[PDB]
């Protein structure tokens, strides 16, 4: 019999009103172990390049990780997939919370959505029963108000509910899927949600999860509980706060911003302040944080707290995390009551608090620099912070210019014209990035910034740390138990590594170290976003109870299957490979792997071509970023080689 | 003889619900060999919105449910019907079986070292202790005279004798 | 579809005058109204006023063993008692309970009556119950008043001791 994983799936046709429970291939999970990298076998195999996001044949897929409903402590991400909207490549989409162990419970692994709803509607699950319910009355509704209403009419309190709000419904290519205190956030999975339909997904489960090896299993637990609570009393020294211990990053407990706030870009990623962090400004912060921030919560089996309730006057509850705190302040030049009270109604609607605030400054800039005018924006209020309101209404609506706007920056430039793809600087394959613009090229990042297909920074880096310490003994003190590096060498290149001098970047450390380097922390993620678990305490913060060498023992004892460090680290090779294949599929080539022109202020052409071809040849790939037949059938992707010669992408010899 | 308190700080907990999870985990059998939130001894009562985060332990078992149901408010905060009711009650799910509706009912993990459920809380929103407490016939005879009185001798000598 | 009953309790309201327990035990004296106890009203106020806590805690279900283990709770800064909202009949306190014979106490809801008493009584308003249909059937075991007594006093004291006094009653 299956472990850890249920074994079953769903397959609904929103077109027909069809579901049906298919159980699936165990071999599948030897090779893609589940969550992303079953997600991304599904995808590859059933939507073809010839699909639009928008087509009834596009698939979304709700994914709960191979370990969750197990008592791995943070293990409780659901994997959103599909095909995204704004950058016509692969989309998946974490999410925390409680929803993923609740399928598990319920008995399924996955629920794949195709075709179209005519009407407003949602899907609800109690273990065996399913059905598709009437969600007219819905319509409008908040994510999180929606998700109340429908608890109180099914009558199931217990039930966990993921929901888009009108900005998913109007089909805004930013738009989440939102639950409690935890969004699938970018990708514009939120739009596709809303294209077939979909209003939410309700699941109520009370069957039991099994494991394989039950002690072997629990004795894994315990010893990631004993490390939390070390790792805790042990702060990584000479950190900031909000990098020193675990968990995502802790921005609802720490009230410093002072490396946020000075060393990010305000407004369109464009204003660098310098001296922003004064005493009035730091007082200010912390009382309206205080008075705003009513409880720290957790994720389901977590310790952390990263979450954390938020209660503005005069307005309803939501739940905040992470660095959702600062963009609507940072991006509108404002504080961070303004950035609390937006944030509140832009996550009912279901908007991405990266994007979304960038859409908005980069509008305002248009309209600042005449490119767009004033009879675009009509009845448009005198205060900045009105003006934010204003056009946020616009854009969930898609009324006029936010039908424009709704489009993300990179699609709206286009329409717009007349020079407006200039100030749209901040994107990365479609995608906007994070709003940092340094000085110095750092040769591990650019990397990074290439090749991510989540096209995410904060979604790739994490073991690794992102600064070195300026004396050999603070070093020397870090790698001594630094258990969690794959190979000693990793340890021997943070001791070189030095902030200033001959092995400073960009030059050091080396194109070879910084290939392992970038190799290793996206691996992590991987692993993470197919088992899911939380990166909090894996993949994102320096020295996790979870690693490389305990991973494959979570896996054998909880799914029963054969695993060891070395078959790990080629699953995760290649379902990444997969994702690559897929985005290859549609069009993605080396050309589109290029970070943002204005990012750095330093550029070494020649250092980036190193290192960018030297980075294809440890992933296996071509001078062009394409899996060579040789990668593909040593990996057990032969179909993939099969299919690339076919359709021209790869040569036969 | 010993008297065992469950010390429950609602303040601190955060609804990670993990006592669930080990709970019902050690219950199994084998245990650990499975888990499941619905075959806890112990339930969290969870409301985000209304800042409620109440961790509940299974009490005593009840063949039939109160003629009326209570709902408190509290210091601003409108709790659930029976939000406080440890009961295995024929009125809800909570402390029953999924499967069977059998009752559940916390032993304190009897047997082992320490209660799971306070081991896995991190935050330490629990915790047991104990104390010693001190342990006629003529209260038997005066409720029977007041079971007399209130629905009559002859009515209470026949159900005796049945 | 039934009807479940629902006492809405507002501990925001409450004064702790306590005149919910006079009219209770008072209505429920034999005869009626003749005498008035509180220890023997099935509606029962934690009153601390230093701690600002007044809760009406209405008598619930039978129980003839006291909980493995009691809880105890701390809420919104308040320190409540030991098993500070627990309804039952429990062996283990004095509770809804009379006070010289040991017999549980239970709120019918002044059935036969026009109205709750105490509700009647509370003049600031923080009583209420309210009704509802349902769906769900009835699966209690419904006995008697006079049953769930008499089978009280048989666990404490035995069938035999329990019959030989009622015949030397009556
Ligand atoms: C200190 C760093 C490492 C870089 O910041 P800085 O120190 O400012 O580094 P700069 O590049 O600005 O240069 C500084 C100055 O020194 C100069 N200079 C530089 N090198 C050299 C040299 N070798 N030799 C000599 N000089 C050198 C350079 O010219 C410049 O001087 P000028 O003004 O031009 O004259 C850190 O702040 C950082 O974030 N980096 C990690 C990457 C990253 O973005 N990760 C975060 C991802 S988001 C995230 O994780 C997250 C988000 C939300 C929530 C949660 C999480
Ligand atoms: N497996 C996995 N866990 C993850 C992440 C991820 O990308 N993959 N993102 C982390 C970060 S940076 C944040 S801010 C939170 C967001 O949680 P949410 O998606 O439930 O809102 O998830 C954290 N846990
Ligand atoms: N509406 C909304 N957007 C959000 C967030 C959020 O919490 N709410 N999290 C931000 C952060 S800090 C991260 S790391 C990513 C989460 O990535 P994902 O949800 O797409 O997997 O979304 C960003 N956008
Ligand atoms: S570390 Fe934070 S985000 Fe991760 S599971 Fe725990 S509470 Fe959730
Ligand atoms: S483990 Fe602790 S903090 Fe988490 S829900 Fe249970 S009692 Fe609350
Ligand atoms: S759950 Fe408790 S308070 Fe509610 S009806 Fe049952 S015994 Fe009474
Ligand atoms: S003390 Fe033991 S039996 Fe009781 S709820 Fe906790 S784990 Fe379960
Ligand atoms: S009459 Fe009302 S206010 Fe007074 S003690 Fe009773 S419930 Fe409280
Ligand atoms: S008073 Fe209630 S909670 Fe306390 S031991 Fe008795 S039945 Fe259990
Ligand atoms: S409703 Fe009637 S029987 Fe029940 S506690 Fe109130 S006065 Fe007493
Ligand atoms: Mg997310
Ligand atoms: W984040």
């Amino acid at each position: 019999m299956r472990y850890a994983e249920t074994g079953y799936v769903l397959e609904v046709d929103l077109t027909k009103g069809s579901i049906e429970r298919v159980a699936t291939d165990p071999r599948d999970t030897e090779l893609y172990l589940g969550g992303l990298g079953t997600n991304a076998k599904i995808l590859w195999d059933r939507v073809p390049p010839e699909v639009e996001p928008f087509s009834p044949e596009n698939l979304l897929i709700f994914a709960a990780g191979l370990l969750c409903g197990t008592p791995a402590t943070g293990c409780n991400r659901t994997i959103v997939s599909t095909v995204s909207p704004q950058t016509k490549l692969m989309a998946f989409s974490m999410m925390g919370g409680f929803w993923a162990p609740e399928l598990k419970y319920a008995g399924y692994d996955k629920i794949i959505f195709r075709g179209k709803s005519p009407e407003l509607v949602y899907l609800y699950i109690n273990n065996d029963k399913v059905e598709i319910r009437d969600a007219s009355h819905l319509k409008g509704k908040g994510a999180i108000e929606t998700a109340e209403i429908i608890k109180k009419e099914l009558n199931e309190p217990r039930a966990q509910v993921a929901a888009i709000g009108k900005a998913g419904e109007n089909r805004v290519f930013y738009a989440s899927i939102e639950q409690g205190r935890s969004s699938a956030s970018r990708g514009g999975i939120g739009a596709v949600m809303g294209d077939k339909g979909l209003k939410a997904v309700v699941v109520r489960g009370t069957k039991d999860l099994c494991v394989a090896k039950p002690e072997e299993y629990i004795g894994l637990c315990n010893e990631v509980l004993d490390y939390i609570k070390h790792r805790e009393e042990n702060p990584i020294p000479d950190v900031m706060p909000i990098l020193a211990g675990l968990g995502s990053p802790q921005e609802m407990k720490v009230h410093d911003e002072k490396w946020h706030t000075e060393n990010f870009n305000w407004g369109n990623a464009r204003t660098r302040r310098k001296d922003f962090w004064t005493d009035e400004v730091s007082h200010a912060w912390e009382k309206t944080m205080d008075k705003a921030r009513t409880r720290l919560i957790s994720c389901y089996n977590c310790p952390m707290k990263c979450g954390a309730t938020i209660s503005m006057e005069g307005l309803p509850t939501y739940m905040m995390k992470c660095f959702t705190k600062l963009t609507y302040t940072m991006a509108a030049y404002s504080d961070l009551d303004f950035g609390l009270r937006i944030a509140q109604k832009a996550t009912e609607y279901g908007l991405d608090g990266f994007s979304a605030p960038q859409v908005m400054a980069f509008a305002f800039e248009l309209l600042e620099k005449g490119i767009l005018k004033d009879s675009d924006f009509p009845g448009l209020p005198e205060g900045n912070e009105e003006r934010f309101f204003y056009l946020l209404d616009k854009i969930v609506n898609r009324d006029g210019i936010g039908d424009i706007l709704a489009n993300g920056t990179y699609w709206a430039a286009q329409e717009i014209g007349n020079g407006a793809e200039d100030y749209a600087h901040n994107n990365i394959k479609k995608h906007e990035q994070l709003p940092l613009k340094l000085s110095m090229l750092n040769p591990i990042y650019y990397l990074m910034y290439c090749t991510g297909e989540k096209i995410n920074i904060t979604q790739i880096e994490g073991q690794f740390p992102q600064a070195p310490y300026p004396k050999l003994e603070q070093r020397e003190a870090f790698v001594e138990d630094w258990i969690q590096v794959p190979d000693e060498k990793f340890k021997k290149i943070f001791l070189e590594w030095e902030p200033r001098g001959e092995k400073s970047m960009p030059n050091f450390p080396t194109v070879d170290m910084c290939c392992d380097i970038v190799d290793w922390q996206e691996m992590m993620h991987y692993i993470d976003d197919a088992l899911g678990q939380c990166a909090g305490l894996s993949s994102f913060p320096l020295k996790p109870p979870y690693h490389i060498h305990n991973y494959p023992k979570f896996i054998a004892a909880g799914a029963g299957i054969e695993m060891d460090t070395e078959k790990l680290k080629k699953a995760a090779k290649r379902y990444r490979t997969l994702v690559r294949a897929f985005n290859i599929r549609r069009g993605m080539r080396r050309v589109d792997e290029q970070p943002p022109a204005n990012h750095w202020k330093n550029r070494f052409p020649e250092l980036e071509k190193e290192l960018l071809d030297s980075y294809y040849k440890l992933k296996g790939w071509n001078d062009d970023g394409i899996p060579t037949k040789e990668t593909l059938d040593d990996l057990g992707l032969g179909y993939v080689g099969d299919e690339f010669i076919k359709r021209g992408i790869l040569s036969a010899g | 003889r010993i008297v065992k308190t469950i010390n429950i700080d609602a303040d601190k907990c955060n609804g990670c619900r993990a006592c669930e999870v080990i709970c019902s985990a050690f219950h199994a059998m084998p245990p650990y060999s499975s888990n499941n939130p619905a075959r806890s001894r112990v339930r969290v009562v969870r409301d985000p919105l209304r800042d409620i985060y109440v961790p509940l332990y299974a009490g005593e078992y009840t063949e039939s449910e109160c003629i009326g149901r209570d709902k408190f408010i509290i210091d601003g905060k409108e709790y659930d019907e029976c939000g406080f009711c440890r009961a295995s009650c024929p009125s809800r799910d909570l402390f029953r079986e999924p499967d069977s509706g059998l009752p559940l009912k916390c032993d304190l993990c009897d047997g082992e070292p320490e209660p799971l459920c306070v081991k896995w809380c991190l935050v330490g929103a629990l915790s047991v202790t104990e104390r010693e407490v001190e342990e006629k016939r003529t209260e038997m005879e005066i409720g029977l005279e007041s079971l007399i009185s209130r629905f009559g001798a002859d009515v209470v000598a026949d159900t005796v004798e049945q």
